């Protein structure tokens, strides 16, 4: 579908800093 | 009778949940499913057509999050082949209902591909194809018409002005509505309203001529 699917590479992670 | 209902209704029940989407098998299975349902949209029995209509609708609703560009490529190919009228209509209004969902990077090549289709579909004599095109044009142009150039727009307007002389009231209605809408969703609306007025006055301006009642009613 989406640009991570199209670029075949992963989404990140949610974290505080 | 019912065997092909069981076939398409079980194909519809399957492909909404088969495998993982974006896989090299699912693209093929989805192509065959759309090819099958659009064909069944013109089969010779009533409840078969009603089930093909709710199979296309459920599958588009289920796959919009994930395969919208493939669904629109399948519907466009059925428009492109200009076949039997219910088969053509079943693709044409569905493609027009989805037209706002194309990303801006994909509007220009669909504009270029659809003008050879709209200018063939305006040459169809059957009034139900025309009533469908009359709904499709104001939705297609509102989704692609800023991506057109002036010569592409003038080719569309010529293809619909040619129909204002028709004996069918429906064909004149489809042309009269399409021509104004093509102008309205152009990048150059005030210029195109001026050009369309020059054509429409020009068609009656030699007022002494034997103009037909049909052309007067369209204009």
């Amino acid at each position: 579908x989406d640009i991570w699917c199209e670029t075949n590479k992963q989404t990140g992670i949610l974290v505080l800093c | 009778k019912k065997d092909r209902v069981n076939h398409c209704l079980t194909i519809c029940e399957n492909i909404v949940a088969q495998s993982v989407r974006n896989s090299p098998e699912f693209q093929k299975l989805l192509g065959i499913a759309m090819e099958l349902f659009l064909l069944c949209s013109d089969d010779a029995e009533s409840d078969v057509r009603m089930v093909a209509d709710e199979c296309l609708n459920k599958v588009i609703k289920a796959l919009m999050d994930s395969n919208l560009p493939r669904l629109q490529l399948e519907l466009y190919k059925e428009i492109k082949k200009n076949g039997a009228p219910r088969s053509l209509r079943a693709a044409l209004w569905r493609f027009a209902e989805l037209a706002h969902l194309v990303r801006p990077q994909k509007c220009r090549p669909y504009l270029v591909n659809l003008l050879p289709c709209l200018t063939r579909t305006s040459k169809r004599p059957e009034e139900s194809v025309q009533e469908t095109l009359a709904a499709a044009v104001p939705k297609i142009m509102a989704s692609f018409g800023n991506f057109a150039n002036d010569n592409e727009i003038k080719v569309l307007l010529k293809a619909f002005i040619a129909n204002l002389k028709s004996s069918s009231p429906t064909i004149r209605r489809t042309a009269a509505g399409s021509a104004v809408s093509i102008c309205q969703h152009s990048r150059r609306t005030q210029y195109f309203y001026s050009w369309l007025l020059n054509v429409l006055l020009g068609l009656l301006v030699p007022v002494e001529d034997e103009h037909s009642t049909l052309l007067i009613l369209g204009v």
